[PDB]
Parts: structure tokens; C-alpha cells; sequence
């Protein structure tokens, strides 16, 4: 059936076996999404000019 | 690893991919909503140095990223593709490559939308992308193209997924599950797959018409040439009200499970409720012009479209009376999904009462394009669908990902969002009855009173989301230990008054559906031999 | 010329993936991955010229 | 039969405080911006 | 014929039942099931308290949804969440275009209200446009 | 359409006699108490005899807590406890109140 079942093996990201801390890529993956519209604001605010 | 998350055909992998896209785009949309409420805090330019066009691009990024990228891929994407085949015992969905492309079209829609926001300004149009504002003379540049392409891509995604859903629920049922004996969530996904397949192509026709009219020198909506921008409003809203009913029919299917399993008594009159769901599904196709009460219709279109939009109140009424009936006379276990479910039905009936107030075309001339309407739908979207989303996550994720959450953290998260979002969306009725118009970045200064309280409520709601995401982190790194301590709740149903605490251990789950009797996190191939049923 | 049994044999007698099981599944798919590679990276090399307003010259 | 005590005087002794508790929970639930108006400068406080 | 248990392994069972090394939970459930087979006037009332508690006590699966002493925890959590929401709101209000529009003071608003009574505004409700210091 | 109280108490009187293990009497009691009406004395007396037959004293403690929550007064409760005191002295089952006084 060729796909390994487990508890942490239903997700496309590692948690346990890891050199970096997991909270880094957790809050990073979510903070890039939170910082999408702020980057949108920075590019548009410089394009018309004021920031 | 690439064969399981990029070439995948199994429904659960695609479902959790749907879910992580949904929560990514959901906080990407609520960041826009926070910037909106910070611009609406005090009158005058506050954070955005003028630039009202940017306020419009943030408003519609918020709207599209909250509807087409959070609520749909979190309800019919995630919960749909996960818990439809396990609750009908199907070994997979029929058409699995369809399911995989129906996921992976969505990040490309997200990419097209945010590149639209970064070229000229973004679509500064309204989520209804009404011409002649959205055409070339008023919105130059390739932004509105990329927004139309993003909406094309989510149209492709949730049409192909709806075809996948309808054939795997008409063809892949188990040995005892006839149509009457379905769970009340698969009936919900059944009916929204119907409304999706019957509603998406008029939207696709309308927006590729708008694309050709911008880009191929046509005239369907340019009145300089003979078009009509009210043909677009018909072609949009014939999709648009079936869209706002498919944003809440799976929420109804979730809440009917939650209230049953925490009342510990079945839902009162189950097939009168599937009749009510089907009646709301049909009669939502006959009410589309109630968003068009002002455009200059007949007298008797606005007499018909006022009676037909209030016969909607009867099957929704009996759904809510049936919920309160099956909660009357039970053993209410005040867990986190039950709190979310009762707050759902209370705030949804508040949004429904203000919706029936809106539904009179005699009265909607005092309320159209005001903040009364934005109160009406943020009472049934952020309190209907979002509260059903939180109830569904807190109800199913200990089964799905296998790790429990901190329960008292979940209850402060619930109470924080229930306080703060009521605090933002309650004074919108006050501003709208005083005459405050919609979609404006700057208001007259007599509206500065009830806008400060609403931006405060949005800060409470966004910090409730930050608490929820810390709850996700604590679930994903300490849920195995949330089993071993009791910062969680483990058993969904308490023992009854006379059974005792070994008999309950031999009967540890008393459910009306297969989804909890599965292995936590379930097998890659559940149901090789089929689940027999009487 | 009714090759269906000779092709059923090798399409069940192989553990190569299905888009490789045929004999001539190199002549399709070695050019196809190159065409795909030059097809998806080239729209996104033009995006910083599109965000900053540089159009493509008529020369 | 009517064993002893009567049926909604036991239910009266039950649900007399539910009336006042309901009035408290709805008066807080719907009347929370009245305190904002009380502490507002629209009262010219 | 199984006679009664020791006193000093069942005195006050409903409070030390969960600090219990978990092997002897089994070898205290089974002999209570054995002792229940007698006539029910045989049993001393120390075990009838213990036999009720293993079946119907508020432990394990009959644990409450939240313990005794956490509605205080989540009331304090709700109130601190409201406090830190107010605080971060008031902090980010301190970076927003530091000048006020000229209408928002009492040197503009009573001239506005005199203009509204100058043009005879609403008699029923109020017209007084005063909200600022 | 639906069923008389007297036939109901003739149904659960048979169904309590037709029990064989501790799952079954704890199921038949839950099923008879989760109705609108509190059961008759002759039904709960078959319930007490059934819980005697399967050697469980905790459910025979729980029958009285169940009726005490089910009745509307405590005069009905004292009526019940005098309706079946002699069976509570034949079986010798204790009530929860005098074994756990507050
Ligand atoms: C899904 C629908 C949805 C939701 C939830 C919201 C929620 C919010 N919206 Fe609204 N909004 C719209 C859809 C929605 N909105 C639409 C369609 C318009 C019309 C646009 C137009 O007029 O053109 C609009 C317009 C609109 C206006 C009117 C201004 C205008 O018309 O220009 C405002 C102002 O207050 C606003 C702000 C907010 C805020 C502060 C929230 C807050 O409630 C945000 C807080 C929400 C959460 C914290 C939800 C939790 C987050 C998750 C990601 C869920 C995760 C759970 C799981 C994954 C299980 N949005
Ligand atoms: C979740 C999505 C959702 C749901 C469920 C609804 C539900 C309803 N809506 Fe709404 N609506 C929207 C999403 C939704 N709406 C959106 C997004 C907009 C703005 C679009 C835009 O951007 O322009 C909008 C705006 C909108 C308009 C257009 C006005 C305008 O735009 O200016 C109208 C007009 O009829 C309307 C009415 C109703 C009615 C009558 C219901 C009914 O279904 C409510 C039924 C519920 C009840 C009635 C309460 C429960 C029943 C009882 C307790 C029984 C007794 C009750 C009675 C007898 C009344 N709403
Ligand atoms: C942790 C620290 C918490 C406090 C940090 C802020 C301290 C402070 O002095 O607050 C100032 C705010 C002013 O907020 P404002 O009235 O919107 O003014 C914005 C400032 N400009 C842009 C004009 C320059 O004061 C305010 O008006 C905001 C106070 C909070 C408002 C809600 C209070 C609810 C109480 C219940
Ligand atoms: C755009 C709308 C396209 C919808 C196609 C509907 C097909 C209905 C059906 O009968 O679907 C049958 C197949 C399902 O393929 P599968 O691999 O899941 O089959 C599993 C069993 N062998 O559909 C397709 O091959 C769709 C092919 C899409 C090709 C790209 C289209 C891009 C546009
Ligand atoms: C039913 C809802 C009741 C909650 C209202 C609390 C208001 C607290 C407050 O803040 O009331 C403050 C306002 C101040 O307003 P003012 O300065 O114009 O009047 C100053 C002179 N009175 O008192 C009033 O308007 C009049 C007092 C009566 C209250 C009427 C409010 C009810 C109208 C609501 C209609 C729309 C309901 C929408 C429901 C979805
Ligand atoms: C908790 C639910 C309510 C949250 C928002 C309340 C504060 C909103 C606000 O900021 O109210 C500001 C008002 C007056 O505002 P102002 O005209 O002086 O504003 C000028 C610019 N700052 O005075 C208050 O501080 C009232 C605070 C107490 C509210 C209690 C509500 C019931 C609990
Ligand atoms: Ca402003
Ligand atoms: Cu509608």
C-alpha cells in the first residue's frame, strides 16, 4: 500500500526529525501569509510614492 | 515524499493540502481586514497616505481571500474531501486526479491574485467586479485580468471537485447506505455540489464576457456600443446568492452533527431537515435579484422577489427550531464545538432577522449599500461559516491529526472571538441605520463614534486568531502529551447516568457515523473490505 | 495491427511508472520536460519588468 | 393523584430566577453599547 | 466465600484512587466484583462507598469537561486577552498620521451645531454634533 | 398512535426479567429512564430484582438517584421510598444519601 502510516505522517512537513526548530517554520509559514498584504502595501505605497 | 504530496491521488492528503492553503489565505485575508479596520478607526487618512484605490484593492483582497480561498477550500475542500468518503465508507473519491488538479489550481489562483495586487494597484472594483468600472477606461492595466483569472481558477477547482463529489456520493456508497440513511453532512455536500454545478457557469460566462470586453474590443456591458451593466448584475447574482447559500449549507451539516453528539440525542426530525436543506437549495435560485432592489426594476419583480426571499425564512426556521428541539431535553456537554454551535445558531438567527428586515424591498431602499447589510452578512459569514469552521476543526481534528488540543485555551479562543466579533459587527447596524455608506475609506465625522468600537473589536478578533494559531502549535507539538495530561478532553460523550466506567471503556465511542470509529490518524487505505450497514 | 495483448503484457509486467512503460515513451517525454521547463519559468522571468512598468520594445 | 405540591408552583420555584437571569444576560448581550454611550463625550462628559 | 478486604488499603479510596500505581486498581476492582456476589447485608459500608466510586466516580471517563478551578482560569484568560488587545490597539494607534482633521474639536463642532439650528435641523432627535474635547 | 403507560410498564417489566449480564441491565435501565414519564414502582422493582440477579450493588444504588432526579417533588420521592421500603429491606440496598451524607 506503499505509504507509511503514522501519527506525524499525514502532513507534508516534518516536525520531530529536524535540525531547525519546528516553531520556526510553523510561525514562518503563517507569518509569510500574514505579511503578504504588508508587502502589497509597501510596493503600492512606494509606487505612488508616499512611503 | 513527492509522490504523496505533489502527485497524490488519495483524498486525505489533498484534504489537508486544502486545509493548509485555506488557513494560509485566511490569515492573509484577515491581515487585509485588520488594515481596513485600522484605516477606518478615526476619520481622515490614518495609515494609508490617502490612496483610496489601495483601500479598494484591500477590500476586495479581503473578500476574495475570505470566500474563495478560506471558506470554500476549508469546508468543501478540506472537510468535504476528507469526511465525505469516510462517512459514506467510500475507499476514495471517484475521479481522484480530478481532486488533485482541483487542489493545485488554487495556489495558481492565489499567485494570480497577489500579482494582480502588485501590478497597477489591484482590482479596485468591488468583489462584485461590476463594469464599467472594471473595464479599460476606468481600470487600465492587467490587474483586473489577473483577478478574473484567479476567479476562473477557483471556478475550475470547485466545479471539478463538485463533479467529483456528486459521482462519488451517487456511486460509492456502502452496502447499507441508501439515500435516506446518509449522514446529515454528506447531504449538505450533496446539495452544495448541486448548487455549485448549477451556479458556477453563469459566473464563468459573465466574467469571461467581461474579460473579452476588456481585452477583445467587444461590447456586452459597454453602453457606448449597446451593452448593459445590469445584465452583468443578473449574471453575477444568479451565481452570487447560490454562493452565499453554499457558504452555509456545509455549516448546517457540521452544526447538525455537533449538536447531536453533544446533546446525546439524535437530531429531531432528520428528513424534514434534509427537506429543509433541499428547499433552501432550490429557493436560493429564485431570489437572486434581492441584491438588485434599487437598480430600477418593476413594481412586481420587487413584489415577487420580496415574497420569494422571505419564504426562505421558513425552512431555515424549521432547521433552527429542529436544532433547539434536539437540544431541549438532553445532557448538554459544554465542550468547545458545542459552545461554537450554540453561538452559531444564536448569532445566525440575529443575522437572519436582520436579513429578513433587509429582504423587504419597501425597506431596502433605506438600507441598501449601507453598513446594515455588512452587519447582516458578517453575522452569517464570520458567525455562520467561520463558527462552523471552528466547530468542525475542534470537532474533527483530534480524530484527523490524532493529537488533542488544550481545551481551556480553546475556550478562551472561543470567548475572545465571540466577544470581539460581536463588538465589531454590532454597531454596523447602528451606522447603517444612520446612513453610513459602504466601501468608503473615509466617512463623515458623525460616524466616528461607532467605528472606533469596531476597530477595537477587530483587534480582539485578530488576537483570537493568534491564540488559535498558538493552539495549533500546541496541538502539533504537545498533543501526544495532551493525551497523557488532562489539559484536553478525550471522550466526546460522557457515560450515561447508569452505565459505569468500565462498560463505557468497552464502548468508548457512541457515534452515528464512521468518522470517529476509524483509526486515529486513519489508514492510507481505509475500507478495503466495505463497511456493512443495516 | 492489434497490439493490445503485447501491450497489456508489458503494461502489467513493469514497475516503471505508467508514463514510461511503452517503448517510445522517451521520444515524447524527454522533449516534453524541456518544453515544460522553458514554458513555466519564462512567464515569471518577465514579472519584475511587469511590476515596474517596463514594456517589451517593438524593435 | 396530585402528590402533595402543585406542578408549576414547583416549576415556579424553579424558573422565577431564570426570568431575571435571562433579563441580565440579554440586557448585557444587546445593551453593551449603552455603556459606551454613557462614558462617551456625546453625553458631554 | 471471599472475605472482606483490609481496612488499611481501602480507607478513603475516592481521593487516592488516581495516585494509584495502576496494577492494584485491577486487583481492587476484581475482589469488589467478587464481594458483590454475597447477600448485600454482608457488606461493610466502607466497600459500598468504594464499589460505587470505581463505577460511578468522577474519574477517568467521568472527568468533568473542565476541572474545579479553571473557569477562573479562562475568565482571567478572557480578561487578559481583552486587556492586551486594548493595549496593542492603543500602541498601534500611536503610529497613524499624527495630525487630526480640523473638524474634530469643540472649535468646529459647536459652529456646526449652530449651523444646523441655523438651518433648523431635526426637532425630534438631536442635531448636536459634539463628540470631541 | 403511541403507547399507554400501563402497556409500557408491562413491557419493561418483561424486559428487565429478560436480562443476562451487567451490560444488559445497565442498558435496559437507561432505556426505561430516558422517557418522558418516570417508571411505575412495579417496573423499578423488577429493575432492583434484575440488578440483584447480576451481582451489582452500584446500579441498585443508582436506581434511587435516577428516580430522585426523575420525580418533581420530594413528597413523590418519600412516596416512592415507602412504596418500596420492604424491598429495600429484603435486598438491603442503601440509598446514596445515608451512605454519603453531606
Ligand atoms: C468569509 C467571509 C468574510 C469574513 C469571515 C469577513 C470577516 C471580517 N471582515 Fe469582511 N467582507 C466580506 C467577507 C468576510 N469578511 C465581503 C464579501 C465583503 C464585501 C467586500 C465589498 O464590499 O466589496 C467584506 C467587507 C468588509 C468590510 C466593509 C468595508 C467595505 O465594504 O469596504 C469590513 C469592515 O469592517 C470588513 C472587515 C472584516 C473584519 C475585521 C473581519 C474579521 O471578522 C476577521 C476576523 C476573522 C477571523 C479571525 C476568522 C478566523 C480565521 C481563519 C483563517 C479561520 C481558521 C479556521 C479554520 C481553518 C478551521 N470586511
Ligand atoms: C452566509 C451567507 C448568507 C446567508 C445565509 C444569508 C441569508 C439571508 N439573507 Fe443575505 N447577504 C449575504 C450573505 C448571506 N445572506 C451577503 C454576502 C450580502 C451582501 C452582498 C453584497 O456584497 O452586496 C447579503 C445581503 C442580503 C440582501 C441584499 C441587500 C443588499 O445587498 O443591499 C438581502 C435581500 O433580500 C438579504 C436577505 C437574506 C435573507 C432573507 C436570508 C435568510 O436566509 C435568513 C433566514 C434566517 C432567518 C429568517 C432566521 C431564523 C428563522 C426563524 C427564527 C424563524 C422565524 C423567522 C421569521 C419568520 C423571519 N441579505
Ligand atoms: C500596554 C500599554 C497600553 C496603552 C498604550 C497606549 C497609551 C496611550 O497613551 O494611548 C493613546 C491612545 C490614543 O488613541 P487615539 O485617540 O486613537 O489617538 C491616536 C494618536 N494619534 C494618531 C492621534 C497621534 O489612547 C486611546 O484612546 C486608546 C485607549 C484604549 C481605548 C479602549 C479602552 C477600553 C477600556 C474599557
Ligand atoms: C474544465 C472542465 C473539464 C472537466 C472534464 C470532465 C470529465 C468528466 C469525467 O467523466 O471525468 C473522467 C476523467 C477523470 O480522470 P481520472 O484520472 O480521475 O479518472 C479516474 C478513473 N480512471 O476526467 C478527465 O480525464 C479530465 C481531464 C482533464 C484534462 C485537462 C483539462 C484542463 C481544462
Ligand atoms: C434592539 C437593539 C437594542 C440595542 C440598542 C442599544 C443602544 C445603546 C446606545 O448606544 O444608545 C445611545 C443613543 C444615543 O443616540 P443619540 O445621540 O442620537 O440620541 C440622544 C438622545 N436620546 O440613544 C438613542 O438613540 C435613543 C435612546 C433609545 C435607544 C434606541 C436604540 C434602539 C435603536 C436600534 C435600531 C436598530 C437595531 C438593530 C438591531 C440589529
Ligand atoms: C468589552 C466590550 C466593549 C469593548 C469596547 C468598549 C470601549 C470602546 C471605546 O473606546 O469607548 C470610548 C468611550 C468614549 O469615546 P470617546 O468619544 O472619548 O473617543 C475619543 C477617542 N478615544 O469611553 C470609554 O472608554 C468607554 C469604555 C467602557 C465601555 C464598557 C462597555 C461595557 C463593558
Ligand atoms: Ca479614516
Ligand atoms: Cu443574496
Amino acid at each position: 500500500v506503499h505509504f507509511k502510516d503514522g501519527v506525524y505522517e499525514n502532513i507534508p512537513f516534518k516536525v520531530k526529525g529536524r535540525k531547525t526548530p519546528y516553531a520556526l517554520s510553523h510561525f514562518g509559514f503563517f507569518a509569510i501569509g500574514f505579511a503578504v498584504p504588508f508587502v502589497a502595501c509597501y510596493v503600492q505605497l512606494k509606487k505612488s510614492g508616499a512611503f | 515524499m513527492v509522490q504523496r504530496w505533489l502527485y497524490s491521488t488519495n483524498a486525505k492528503d489533498i484534504a489537508v493540502l486544502y486545509f493548509m492553503l485555506a488557513i494560509f489565505s485566511g490569515m492573509a485575508g484577515t491581515a487585509m481586514s485588520l488594515i481596513i479596520r485600522l484605516e477606518l478607526a478615526a476619520p481622515g487618512s490614518q495609515y494609508l497616505h490617502g490612496n483610496s484605490q489601495l483601500f479598494n484593492v484591500l477590500v476586495v483582497g479581503h473578500a476574495v481571500l475570505m470566500i474563495f480561498f478560506l471558506v470554500m477550500p476549508a469546508l468543501i475542500g478540506g472537510f468535504g474531501n476528507y469526511l465525505l468518503p469516510l462517512m459514506i465508507g467510500a475507499t476514495d473519491t471517484a475521479f481522484p486526479r480530478i481532486n488533485n488538479i482541483a487542489f493545485w489550481v488554487l495556489p495558481m489562483g492565489l499567485v494570480c491574485l497577489v500579482t494582480s495586487t502588485l501590478v497597477e494597484s489591484g482590482a479596485g472594483t468591488g468583489w462584485t467586479v461590476y463594469p464599467p468600472l472594471s473595464s479599460i477606461q476606468a481600470h487600465s492595466g492587467p490587474s483586473v485580468d489577473l483577478a478574473i483569472f484567479a476567479l476562473h481558477l477557483t471556478s475550475i477547482s470547485s466545479l471539478l471537485g463538485a463533479i467529483n463529489f456528486i459521482v462519488t456520493t451517487l456511486n460509492m456508497r456502502t452496502n447499507g447506505m441508501t439515500m435516506h440513511k446518509l449522514p446529515l453532512f454528506v447531504w449538505s455536500i450533496f446539495i452544495t455540489a448541486f448548487l455549485l454545478l448549477l451556479s458556477l457557469p453563469v459566473l464563468s460566462a459573465g466574467i469571461t464576457m467581461l474579460l473579452l470586453d476588456r481585452n477583445f474590443n467587444t461590447s456586452f456591458f459597454e453602453v457606448s456600443g449597446g451593452g448593459d451593466p445590469i445584465l452583468y448584475e443578473h449574471l453575477f447574482w444568479f451565481f452570487g446568492h447560490p454562493e452565499v447559500y453554499i457558504l452555509i449549507i456545509p455549516g448546517f451539516g457540521i452544526i447538525s452533527h455537533v449538536v447531536s453528539t453533544y446533546s446525546k440525542k439524535p437530531v429531531f426530525g432528520e428528513i424534514s431537515m434534509v427537506y429543509a436543506m433541499a428547499s433552501i437549495g432550490l429557493l436560493g435560485f429564485l431570489v437572486w435579484s434581492h441584491h438588485m432592489y434599487i437598480v430600477g426594476l418593476d413594481a412586481d419583480t420587487r413584489a415577487y422577489f420580496t415574497s420569494a426571499t422571505m419564504i426562505i425564512a421558513i425552512p431555515t426556521g424549521i432547521k433552527i427550531f429542529s436544532w433547539l428541539a434536539t437540544i431541549h431535553g438532553g445532557s448538554i456537554r459544554l465542550a468547545t464545538p458545542m459552545l461554537y454551535a450554540i453561538a452559531f445558531l444564536f448569532l445566525f438567527t440575529m443575522g437572519g432577522l436582520t436579513g429578513v428586515a433587509l429582504a423587504n424591498a419597501s425597506l431596502d431602499v433605506a438600507f441598501h449599500d449601507t453598513y446594515y447589510v455588512v452587519g447582516h452578512f458578517h453575522y452569517v459569514l464570520s458567525m455562520g461559516a467561520i463558527f462552523s469552521l471552528f466547530a468542525g476543526y475542534y470537532y474533527w481534528s483530534p480524530q484527523i491529526l490524532g493529537l488533542n488540543y488544550n481545551e481551556k485555551l480553546a475556550q478562551i479562543q472561543f470567548w475572545l472571538i465571540f466577544i470581539g466579533a460581536n463588538v465589531i459587527f454590532f454597531p454596523m447596524h447602528f451606522l447603517g441605520i444612520n446612513g453610513m455608506p459602504r466601501r468608503i475609506p473615509d466617512y463623515p465625522d458623525a460616524f466616528a463614534g461607532w467605528n472606533y468600537v469596531a476597530s477595537i473589536g477587530s483587534f480582539i478578533a485578530t488576537l483570537s486568531l493568534f491564540l488559535f494559531i498558538y493552539i495549533l502549535y500546541d496541538q502539533l507539538v504537545n498533543g501526544l502529551n495532551n493525551k497523557v495530561n488532562n489539559k484536553s478532553v478525550i471522550y466526546n460523550k460522557a457515560p450515561d447516568f447508569v452505565e459505569s466506567n468500565t462498560i463505557f471503556n468497552l464502548n468508548t465511542v457512541k457515534s452515528s457515523s464512521i468518522e470517529f470509529l476509524l483509526t486515529s490518524p486513519p489508514a492510507v487505505h481505509s475500507f478495503n473490505t466495505p463497511a456493512v450497514q443495516s | 495491427a492489434n497490439k493490445v495483448i503485447q501491450l497489456q503484457k508489458i503494461f502489467q509486467s513493469s514497475t516503471k511508472p505508467l508514463w514510461w512503460r511503452h517503448p517510445r515513451s522517451a521520444l515524447y517525454l524527454y522533449p516534453f520536460y524541456a518544453i515544460f521547463a522553458v514554458a513555466v519559468v519564462t512567464p515569471l522571468l518577465y514579472i519584475p519588468n511587469a511590476i515596474r512598468g517596463i514594456k517589451a520594445k517593438k524593435a | 393523584g396530585r402528590i402533595g405540591e402543585s406542578w408549576v408552583i414547583t416549576e415556579g420555584r424553579r424558573l422565577i430566577p431564570e426570568i431575571f437571569q435571562w433579563s441580565a444576560v440579554l440586557s448585557v448581550c444587546l445593551g453593551w453599547p449603552g455603556a459606551v454611550y454613557f462614558f462617551s463625550k456625546a453625553r458631554k462628559a | 466465600q471471599t472475605k472482606a478486604l483490609s481496612k488499611a488499603t481501602l480507607t478513603d479510596l475516592p481521593e487516592r484512587w488516581e495516585n494509584m500505581p495502576n496494577l492494584e486498581q485491577k486487583e481492587i476492582a476484581d475482589n469488589l466484583t467478587e464481594r458483590q456476589k454475597l447477600p448485600w447485608k454482608t457488606l461493610n459500608n466502607e466497600e459500598i462507598k468504594a464499589a460505587w466510586y470505581i463505577s460511578y466516580g468522577e474519574w477517568g471517563p467521568r472527568r468533568p469537561v473542565h476541572g474545579k478551578g479553571d473557569v477562573a482560569f479562562i475568565t482571567k484568560g478572557v480578561f487578559l486577552g481583552l486587556g492586551i488587545s486594548f493595549g496593542l490597539f492603543g500602541l498601534v494607534r500611536l503610529l497613524a498620521n499624527p495630525e487630526t482633521p480640523k473638524t474634530m474639536n469643540r472649535e468646529w463642532q459647536l459652529k456646526s451645531d449652530e449651523y444646523l439650528k441655523s438651518k433648523n435641523a431635526n426637532p425630534w432627535g438631536g442635531y448636536s454634533q459634539v463628540q470631541s474635547k | 398512535d403511541e403507547e399507554t403507560f400501563e402497556e409500557f410498564t408491562a413491557r419493561y417489566e418483561k424486559e428487565f426479567d429478560e436480562a443476562y449480564d451487567l451490560f444488559e441491565v445497565q442498558r435496559v435501565l437507561n432505556n426505561c429512564f430516558s422517557y418522558d414519564l418516570v417508571p411505575a414502582p412495579a417496573v423499578i422493582e423488577k429493575a432492583l430484582r434484575a440488578a440483584r440477579r447480576v451481582n451489582d450493588l452500584p446500579t441498585a444504588i443508582r436506581v434511587f438517584e435516577a428516580l430522585k432526579y426523575k420525580v418533581e417533588n420530594e413528597d413523590q420521592y418519600k412516596a416512592y421510598l415507602d412504596e418500596l421500603k420492604d424491598v429495600r429491606q429484603e435486598l438491603g440496598v442503601p440509598l446514596k444519601e445515608e451512605l454519603f451524607p453531606s
